[PDB]
């Protein structure tokens, strides 16, 4: 017997991604983490989006 | 070319733009750089890539 | 039976699908009338061959069926065969001025002069060449004039 | 030379086969030339004329 | 006088093919065109 | 006695615009105003950027 | 034709790698769609326009 998830891995979109989606037809997923880790200085993320 | 969905969907600022000649004259005599007129109401704003 | 899907071997960039989304409700002919087609028979560039005859293309594009392009969202172009009688909206790229009374007939795109020859979608061996929609007196004048030739 | 150093020690894990009261350390050298440029020198060309 | 009664239900997660899948439910794929997830590698 | 401004107004680049400057080669001025008045619903900004 | 400046400047998530073949052999033999193999060091990631 193995354990496997019963529900899908839901994934939501930030409104900054909505503004970039309207404007430049592009999404940088988990945009808030990219913004904070750019302006702070740490260049290595914990996880991906 | 310059995407006009970024004009149509993004929130704009209300303003009393009172220019002296007719709008279609200032279009058809090319006083502006790049026009984009539609005489209907086209759904090309909605194909958000 | 009413909607005809298609696909490319390439993928479609935002520049290319931005060139293409301007062509909603544009007329595109189909040589075959089947449900799923390839883009290597879509349009007319499968059949164009210079030093063979503009009149052969005039007799050949006359024989294809006609569709209208709409609802493009990624590898789906969705040609839609028009039923016999309902009101549709079309879009022409052939530069002729129109009139509310004048009817329409389809002609192969002759060269216009400026050496532009706009193809609006350029792939590795296949461009997209588009059928002209022209009013009825120019169609009758074209047919009688090349018969005079 | 044996007076020079070997002060302390650390634990680390590796594989060992027992060969007649002589235990030897099995070790693949894959990870030291994983994506590198110079050749794995345990690879060799031999010639039989 | 009868019709079909004897079927069963199957899901994507309860089948053993889901080990090759990271199932993401994302309600806006009909607007998406291409999702690129691009890498940068340096060599030793 | 007219009243002119003392110094030039400063247009400082928000941290929400850094990712757009680096990745997409564009700046959309006061990204926060666009996001707030887009997700809020009302499409009229009070004042521009 | 891409934005490799966004690949070199944005903060990244780390991975344990395992290529199929050698990485430079995966470069010269066109395994992917878009590659940017430059040797040495290239300062092309700085002209932010």
């Amino acid at each position: 017997t193995v354990s496997a998830p019963a529900t899908y891995g839901n994934f939501v979109l930030s409104p900054e991604n909505a503004v970039t989606a309207i404007s430049y037809h592009s999404i940088l997923a988990d945009f808030n983490s990219y913004k904070a880790h750019l302006t702070s200085g740490q260049p290595h993320l914990p996880n991906d989006s | 070319m310059e995407n006009w969905s970024a004009l149509e969907l993004l929130p704009k600022v209300g303003i009393p733009t009172d220019f002296l000649t007719h709008v279609k004259t200032s279009a058809g005599e090319e006083m502006f750089e790049a026009l984009r007129i539609y005489y209907g109401d086209d759904p090309e704003r909605y194909n958000i890539h | 039976e009413a909607n005809i899907f298609c696909t490319f071997d390439h993928k479609l960039s935002i520049a290319d699908v931005g060139k293409l989304t301007k062509l909603v409700a544009a007329v595109v002919p189909i040589p075959q009338r089947l449900h799923l087609i390839k883009h290597y028979q879509l349009g007319l560039h499968q059949f164009v061959d210079h030093t063979r005859g503009y009149v052969r293309l005039r007799g050949l594009l006359r024989n294809m069926t006609l569709t209208l392009m709409r609802r493009v969202e990624g590898n789906q172009i969705l040609l839609h065969v028009p039923t016999h009688g309902l009101l549709y909206t079309v879009l022409n790229t052939g530069p002729v001025t129109w009139e509310k009374g004048d009817a329409l007939c389809v002609l192969p795109p002759l060269f216009h002069g400026p050496l532009a020859r706009e193809n609006l979608l350029t792939l590795g061996q296949w461009e997209l060449v588009l059928p002209w929609i022209v009013p009825m007196p120019l169609a009758l004048e074209i047919n009688q004039r090349l018969l005079i030739m | 030379l044996s007076q020079a150093g070997a002060h302390s020690l650390t634990p680390l894990s590796m594989d060992v086969i027992r060969l007649g009261e002589k235990t030897v350390i099995m070790e693949n050298l894959r990870r030291v030339y994983k994506n590198t440029d110079t050749k794995d020198p345990l690879e060799r060309n031999v010639d039989l004329t | 006088g009868t019709f079909c009664n004897r079927l069963e239900w199957v899901y994507f997660l309860t089948s053993g093919l889901a080990a090759a899948a990271h199932a993401i439910k994302f309600h806006d794929l009909n607007k998406l065109t291409t999702g690129k997830m691009l890498f940068h590698v340096q060599v030793p």
